[PDB]
């Protein structure tokens, strides 16, 4: 609604230092650098190019607000997350152990913080058994 | 000064160890150098070209030895980056591997020679050539292929050996007295080997006609059986490399899968309207505006989903079969749920009626 | 006069460039001519048949040179049809390709010779033979196969080279003094190569018995390893050509797909009862009764659907797997919709009850 | 109905110059030539042979009227058009970009006119975003 | 007397033409006879064993000629069974096939000889050997395999021919004056062929060292490329025979499918309680209790379904893929029908509410 | 004393018969012994090394004969464990197998020799070598591969034989008078065989130029065709071993399937609250607390399900295809049931309305 | 019902000449020979062995009556007949032409009589178009 | 309920001789040895390790009671038993003969007692025909 649109104005003003109404690749890289992470220029370019609807090399505000309002349900990425969990259940029994999960993640890709995995188990290990099903994880995540 | 030096150490560990692309170009150049040294040594063996070959080989050998010294220096220097081999004590520990043992043995032999020597030099050249692998990949592949096709290879070896022995013996009987080539059974075995391998030097060949008929029959059979192993090994090589590529593709899958799980959980724990997400929020804070953090997290989730889908390429029939069969089981569960819900409907039907 | 001349130019571009079927028959005939010229040159090298070979080769060489001249004339004349190479300036631009460069180099060399010459003539024959491809297809396939199977080929090369060096050295030690064949290590390397390749000229062979035993062991191993590359390359050739056929089949799919989309949209925009279809209606009008236009558009849609379905043939297991898995996902979406609608039914159930 | 049958009479009279009640292969080729396109004889023969129900080499009037009345829904070609669009979405995300579409088509098969693709986007780019889903395209087309 | 004679004629047509199992045993025995005749002729060529070989070959040749005569008699006698070749005029028509033409040519040549002759006899032996196929199956398979893999084979031929020419020329330059083997370029080409084929007679081999280096490089490359075609052809043979087996399996499917349709329609038109089934009822009557006819028809339907299911075996992944994908489309249609019926339910829902 | 002795007998039957892993190590060692005996016999054939070879071979032969005697003793002793061969009469019955017949024939020949003998000793060595298999696995695989690819192999043999005969005859005509090698057609056939096999001894080779051209053409064709069989056989070997592995995998499936059925029925007949389960309850009682029996039965069911699922691994595309297609048919039945139930709903709809 | 069981008695008396209550393989072969067809002994044995429930080598009366009462619907052979028709539609369009059908069958397996195929088209070519769908054929057959 | 929990206490007291509240691998092996069967140590270890939820090397009482209360329906092993029967129906007709079954089992894996297979047929051969369907077997078993 209107207040969400105003918050989007605030976010863009934080992003678009130039004030042209479009967050450029270089501006996005610099602001992200200021946000506490160090990506690469080609990474940013490729990850924003397909994100941009019109392929202008930047994100105009309508795309920004549409993607912010874009809910997880619309993406229909439930199958994607289900597969991502599936490629870790080598046994194939449908459940994935949690000490296993912790270690695998602490070491994999964007290494998560210890508190991050702690809250992961908090929300996902509702049963508190360690052997957590991933289908339920994705179903609650999408909801 | 500090981070740059560590980055250079890691880059030189990359090139010195398990080179890729350009690192492989450098390794190819050093292999070229050592191979030219070996070829010039072979030329220096000849008497006619000994003088010029030695004149042009002295400098090349000096270059090779200095390059080897600097390469070993850099190898031990860069062995310290790895945590398992951190510190100078870890660097020394790194040298206990079999290939480091081989390299140090070659180095001690070479320094002993530098400090009747042509035989030792040739053996050292062979050992340094064997040193070129450093991963055992070629030998590992050969052994895996041989073991995988052990049944076919053993069948070929057994049948071919029986054919060789029988053919050699029968041609020896056919030509023991008539032909000077086959005056002994060992000569007949040598002929049988050289024939069934299709080398056919021509030093020994049957001249009688019973011998020639036996030779014809058994050479048909035995050349087929001796050519068998080569084709078996080629097929095994192809299959094993395909399996290795499949495993690498699946690992390249596994990594983005963890990435996607991480980013999806981050998004779930970064919803602006939501609460009790202190870990991820504080996480972003420490890495470092809440709306900006949410936007970047959503962007990361989107790119991670893109990467995961990219890694989800078939690469094989069985791969897509399993991928879509998981969904097939999901759909079976869904239709069973629909069946149960229709059962609920029919049970409630009497209530309304 | 004008359209006919352009049609003939395009037909002669087809035959002169990338010939198919009959064009390939003409190219085969010209290849035959040049190969007969080469064979007659080889015969003219011999002294016994020099006179007759030269007498019958002069006319054939004249025929070959005139054919080459007219073929180059037609090539440059027909290079103008292509838009990228339209105009005489475009024709000149067309000559900067590497193969046109090779052809012009051969032409200048040949005219220089025509205006100690046997060596140059033989080199020119080899170059003109290399000119026969004009697409690089053979070399491209060879390079792609080698790169694709680089691991297996490099393993074979490394193991076979180690076996060759070791066997040659050991047989040299076994026979340095006893055998005149192996008086030098270079001779031993030559023998090892000729043996492991299974050429076995017979000029060099072990005569001692320790040498013969070493030769036997290492020839088994090395003949296997030297025969490896040939089988690896054959399998790679087969696989790569299969991949190329698959890609061609998928492109042949892509074209009728566009055709079907075009005709389906035309039908959607040609409904007689419908309105606001001015573009397609006016389109048909300009190409040129409305009912006739609708009938022809429907007929085009039907034939286009037939063509698209024809192109949709499996050609492979993975192809049908993907085709039907798209429908499987569609059915999963449908059953999810059915689940949601049953949820609506159960939610409404309390309302009626 | 009756008026549609009369319009079919008009269409056939336009087609069947001989008046035998069957549009022959040669007559179809000649009339089409008069209609502003230049097909080939074998093309016409093959495309009408399977079209003909009785395989008489021509189309009798009952077949003509049945095929004219044959709606797009009956063909059930939704899967065919869906696949034809699918073979162009190389990414496989389920959406096909429209500049892409324009170019691909202007260059592919029966090269469409510029106004043809313009009305294509008019009817299909209802969202007006360029990245048009093809499943919705086929679903509206069949309807 | 009449039916038995026709049955024997058909059995002898089976054995004389396209033999199976035991018929193939008879054909193998006659091939053995003719091959022994050829071997004894070869032995009679030798002067030492001419007398005994001729003495033992006269009777064998008489046996072979009488067997050939009786076999041709039976062939023409049994050619009359086929409807296309019914009657004596049809039998004469049968002889216009290319293989009958070849056989009659061989027969006229043999009778002319029977009525400087060793060359003609050897040519006749070769022709009669070529006569052994009678189906062209071997040549058909070879041609199909070559055409199917024309790209790979042509690439191998082109690269190998370039390698042969270049290597021969370079070794000729290296050894034109030093070596008597390579005094002409034709000698160098002969050496290059014999080397790259790995035959290596040893009559010609490089003796200079530049020549030996060139020989080594080019023999590596060229032996690989010359061994290529053999592997390509082997793989093509395997693939083509697999395709033929697949087609045969699908035809064996097609037949029981017609059987099942026939028996199912018979059952549908043989229901005892049903009526208006006069055709099938009268059919059974003429073949010849109504209940018995119904029982036998049901039994036939059951056995035919069993046979059809037996023929429905997978034999391949793509086969089951298509089989079950037909059912997948059926299930998609079913679920679409369920969707439409749920739409009817929801539309009626307001009516009840 | 009793059970331990039977266990040792079974273990020695395992090692003596169809050895696995370590048993195969023992069999490899005994094969090594016999092969060293054969090699030392070959060395003793030579005159130069006869004395030392005999001196070192006497003891090795004594060791081999004592080992063979004890091995046969243990073989007949352990043949009694099998029920089919239980008792001493069953042990004697066991000796009627073809391989036991071969072994006893070798034993009687060896004892006769022990109680002009070099030929008999060599034949006995060959027979004992053939004895090494004891399963016929190598010969069975060879025969199965040859029969499976009979079409390709016969095509290769026919074409190659025609090429050999024709090439030999034509080169004989080309060189009957000019070359002393080809003074007879049998010599030409020998040359053709040695050439097309690529053995190329060099004793015979064409020297005329028409002969050399014919040789070149036909050697290209014939070397390709003679190399064919080896590749065909290699591919057949690979395929047949893959089929055998598939069958073994499916049997390893079959066993745990029976296990799972057994344990599931046990659980169904061990429910504590249930009754009329006397058989399973009494079964557990005799094997030997009811709750403990139920717990152990549930545990057995769980482990058996785990084992069955482990055995259910794909191993192949067609395997998973069939596995999931069974479920696809199940889902089709389920959706048909849903269709029928919706039909019931619509039929009842008028009743409520 | 009872009258059907009596008709089964009549059928068995026609079949079982011995009167042992079981139609033996030899008796079945001889009676069939008397019924106007000439099968083979092994054919009969194999086709009755699996037909027999108890594998006694003959058919006892309960099996006879059960199989006679066994309706086509119970066999659920709809998929089998659908496939058998499918293996003839080489085009795969879902419809199979009838002149084609006639010829194929007159020449295939148990060669049908001309009147047999005539009544086949009578019942199956209800549309009377020649290009008959096979799914409808099987669906009406099973019903 | 409470009485079931008391029976679980009785079972554990029968099992856990030590009294530590966890049935150890060695204790399980010894008690089973006392129960009339002779398994192996590695067999026991592997079969209990995955059975244990926390991977403690033993089974604590909560896991014991949960697994005892774990019904066959929850396992959803219907597909597993259906496949296990399926791998024996070589014909694939959907029915498996019972003499066949008897023999196969008397000889296969954990060789069943004769009375065991007798009660198997009693409960499963309700039709009493020998040719028993396996889908019905699994469906009744799970229920
Ligand atoms: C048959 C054959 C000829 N052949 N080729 C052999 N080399 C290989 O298989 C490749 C390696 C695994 C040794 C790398 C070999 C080894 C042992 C015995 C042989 O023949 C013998 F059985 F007669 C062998
Ligand atoms: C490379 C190679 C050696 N090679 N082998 C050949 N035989 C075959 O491919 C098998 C057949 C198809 C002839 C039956 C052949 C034919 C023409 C030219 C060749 O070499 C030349 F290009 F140098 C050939």
């Amino acid at each position: 609604t209107e207040e969400q649109i105003a918050e989007f104005k605030e976010a863009f003003s934080l992003f678009d230092k130039d004030g042209d109404g479009t967050i450029t690749t270089k501006e996005l890289g610099t602001v992200m650098r200021s946000l506490g992470q160090n990506p690469t220029e080609a990474e940013l370019q490729d990850m924003i190019n397909e994100v941009d609807a019109d392929g202008n090399g930047t994100i105009d505000f309508p795309e920004f607000l549409t993607m912010m309002a874009r809910k997880m349900k619309d993406t229909d990425s439930e199958e994607e997350i289900r597969e991502a969990f599936r490629v870790f259940d080598k046994d194939g029994n449908g459940y994935i152990s949690a000490a296993e999960l912790r270690h695998v993640m602490t070491n994999l890709g964007e290494k998560l913080t210890d508190e991050e995995v702690d809250e992961m188990i908090r929300e996902a290990d509702i049963d508190g058994d360690g052997q957590v099903n991933y289908e339920e994880f994705v179903q609650m995540m999408t909801a | 000064r500090n981070a740059f030096y560590r980055k250079l150490q890691n880059f030189l560990y990359n090139v010195l160890e398990r080179p890729r692309g350009w690192a492989f170009i450098y390794h190819a150049y050093v292999f070229l150098l050592v191979f030219s040294c070996l070829v010039l040594s072979v030329f220096s063996t000849i008497k006619e070209y000994e003088k010029s070959s030695e004149g042009a080989l002295y400098i090349l050998e000096i270059v090779t030895i200095v390059v080897f010294g600097v390469e070993y220096f850099v190898r031990i220097w860069a062995a310290g980056c790895c945590c398992r081999y951190r510190g100078w004590r870890g660097r020394l520990k790194f040298a206990r591997k079999p290939f480091c043992v081989i390299d140090i043995m070659v180095l001690i032999a070479s320094i002993a020679v530098l400090a009747s020597a042509l035989r030792s030099l040739r053996f050292l050249q062979i050992l340094r050539m064997i040193r070129m692998d450093r991963r055992g990949g070629t030998w590992k592949l050969l052994g895996s292929v041989v073991y995988a096709h052990s049944k076919e290879l053993v069948t070929a070896w057994y049948i071919g050996f029986l054919c060789l022995i029988l053919a050699s013996f029968l041609v020896y009987l056919a030509e023991k007295g008539e032909n000077d080539h086959f005056d002994t059974y060992a000569d007949a075995l040598w002929w049988g080997l050289i024939t069934l391998t299709t080398i056919g030097y021509g030093d020994k060949y049957p001249q009688t006609w019973n011998g020639r008929l036996l030779a014809a029959t058994f050479t048909l059979i035995g050349v087929s059986f001796f050519a068998l192993p080569a084709g078996i090994l080629g097929s095994g090589f192809a299959l094993k490399v395909q399996e290795q590529h499949r495993q690498k593709h699946f690992e390249k899958r596994r990594n983005p899968a963890a990435g996607l799980i991480q980013s999806a959980w981050r998004f779930y724990a970064t919803n602006l309207s939501r609460t009790d997400l202190h870990s991820t929020w504080q996480y972003y804070e420490r890495t470092v505006l809440k709306v900006s953090i949410r936007a970047v997290c959503v962007m990361r989730f989107l790119v991670s989903k893109r990467k995961f889908k990219e890694s989800l390429r078939p690469y094989d029939v069985m791969d897509v079969i399993e991928q879509y069969s998981a969904g097939h089981l999901d759909m079976l569960s869904r239709i069973k749920s629909l069946q149960s819900r229709v059962d609920q409907i029919v049970g409630r039907g009497p209530a309304i009626t």
